[PDB]
């Protein structure tokens, strides 16, 4: 389950709101790397530290994990390869 | 001109009446599927062709309980705000004089105005995002962008992403307003839809035109 590989990475388990479809050049432009398909970013929210956890998949049906992005208030990103 | 008369045709589609009946057969066997099959359609309902100022493409319906209600973004009342809907809202705040954050995501009254919120893809599984890619849907809404391209003139079109952007190309662009720029998700809204200035734009190409802008702030239906 998608929730419980975030749970399983940042000990803190978060529900999914959102998963938006994005093309491998898009990611690119930000992770800096090119997934070889199209990716689902799955986004969660964490109010007690006020930052966005993002799980990013390959699409539908395998929803292969590929990387993790946790982003502050600032706007600032760690990147974890899955 | 409303909906009812251009889509006439296409209602009769093999393949349209098909993804109907997936949808009405999952549905049927246990499977939970967003949204309820009353609010499928709700962006239609709520604006009509000729009303029609603005269109935002959304991709596939929320795929948790009590969020998605047949508009693209848009969430029930009591439900927390989603992050691009959020980060929607931050562009809102600081381009729109006396707007302040509205402590919902209800958007009919966007819709209300001629922001036809329109997803690629109407239906989804429960917890399985894009669940009910390719099976027909995509067809459908290639065709409504089609019928608005060639029964209206001067409408503005919101394209986020990449995705969004390329269906964007069966528009004509003198005809047409159309506005491009990075995803409101969280992972991309500091590469270019912050200060993007859609929300501004979109008011002020139909003050040229000699119509009403759009009060942004969404309200609570009394």
């Amino acid at each position: 389950n998608l929730s419980d590989i975030i749970e399983k990475e940042t000990g803190k388990q978060l529900v999914i709101q959102e998963s938006i479809l994005m093309l491998p050049e898009e990611v690119e432009e930000v992770i800096g790397n090119k997934p070889e398909s199209d990716i689902l970013v799955h986004t969660a929210y964490d109010e007690s530290t006020d930052e966005n956890v993002m799980l990013l998949t390959s699409d539908a049906p395998e929803y292969k994990p590929w990387a993790l992005v946790i982003q502050d208030s600032n706007g600032e990103n760690k990147i974890k390869m899955l | 001109l409303t909906w009812h008369d251009v889509l006439a045709e296409e209602k009769q589609q093999p393949y349209f009446l098909n993804t109907l009946q997936t949808v009405a057969s999952e549905r049927q066997s246990g499977v939970t599927i967003y949204p309820p099959q009353k609010d499928v359609f709700n962006a239609f309902r709520f604006t009509e062709l000729g009303d029609v100022k603005v269109v935002i493409l959304g991709q596939d319906p929320y795929h948790g309980p009590g969020q998605a209600h047949g508009l693209a973004f848009s969430v029930r009342p009591g439900i927390a705000i989603p992050p691009s809907l959020l980060n929607m809202y931050k562009e809102l705040e600081n381009t729109i004089p006396g707007f302040t954050r509205p402590n919902h995501g209800y958007l009919e009254s966007w819709a209300r105005q001629g922001v036809l919120l329109l997803n690629t893809v109407l239906t989804v599984r429960a917890g399985q995002a894009h669940s009910h890619a390719s099976l027909g849907w995509e067809t459908f809404t290639d065709k409504v962008i089609s019928l608005i391209n060639q029964h209206r003139e001067g409408v503005v079109f919101l394209l986020w992403g990449s995705h969004a952007q390329k269906k964007g190309a069966i528009i004509d662009k003198q005809r047409h307003h159309v506005l491009k720029a990075p995803h409101p998700s969280p992972l991309s809204a500091h590469r270019g839809f912050f200060g993007c200035n859609h929300f501004v734009l979109a008011n002020q190409w139909l003050e040229q035109r000699g119509e009403t802008p759009i009060d942004w702030m969404p309200v609570l239906p009394a």
